[PDB]
């Protein structure tokens, strides 16, 4: 849960959104 | 009994690389990064730099 | 309370567990590319001047 | 509350060379409700104590006029 | 399942230095119907045991003694 709650962190938890 | 390819941390690929290359300064620095795992914070941390 | 700086050298690290940074440490190893982005706006909300 | 350790030192000097001047100067201290270790440390600490406090006196002796106007006629 | 074969090693020292110390400390190895290499190649790990042991107590005697002070008044 720490790691998830890391990454979950240090990431973001009309925009035109993109997938990769 | 002593060394299976799959299951191991260097794999043929880095041994290629290894074989291949001229040893300099620059391939040195190309061993080193290639290190790099592919974990969530390794994204983070190339990401950061 | 005393002029001992030895055992104030001892008495730090006595099998210290927790190793808390400081704010400007961790500020100033992170670039610029980064540090203006949203995941750093603890860092970014006390650098106001 | 501490120092650092004593270093290893192995030996006891006078013993060995009991005929130096220093040790009439050496030999007036004693232990007084003190046991053998820390009056032997401190028995180390007045041997380089009269030491150094001779090495001094033999340089300055020394290092009045290393020539002199005494030396000329022989 | 097996080793590495065994080298050369030509001769038989404890015959041909006779001279040598620790020769009685070599003698007491039992033969219980051993035959005539095994018990010459126990005996030859025997001797390498022995004189490895002997050097290591010569060299132990020689870092114990650093030239002394007891030495330095001849």
């Amino acid at each position: 849960q720490q790691v998830n709650d890391y990454i979950k962190a240090k990431v973001g938890a009309q925009q035109a959104t993109c997938e990769i | 009994q002593l060394f299976a390819e799959y299951r191991e941390w260097h794999r043929s690929p880095m041994g290629k690389y290894a074989a291949e290359c001229l040893p300099s300064l620059v391939s040195i620095s190309g061993m080193t990064a290639m290190h790099i795992k592919m974990s969530p914070m390794a994204y983070i941390a190339q990401a950061k730099l | 309370n005393h002029m001992n700086v030895l055992v104030i050298v001892d008495e730090f690290y006595d099998n210290k567990y927790a190793a808390p940074v400081t704010d400007i440490a961790l500020k100033c190893g992170l670039p610029t590319e980064d540090f203006l982005h949203p995941s750093n706006y603890d860092l970014l909300r006390l650098e106001l001047h | 509350a501490r120092r650092l350790p004593k270093p290893t030192l192995q030996g006891r000097l006078e013993a060995d060379f009991p005929d130096s001047p220093l040790l009439p100067k050496f030999q007036e201290l004693n232990q007084n409700n003190l046991p053998n270790d820390v009056f032997r440390e401190a028995q180390r600490s007045y041997l380089v104590f009269l030491t150094s406090q001779f090495c001094y006196e033999e340089y300055v002796q020394r290092t009045f006029g290393v020539p002199r106007r005494q030396r000329a006629i022989d």
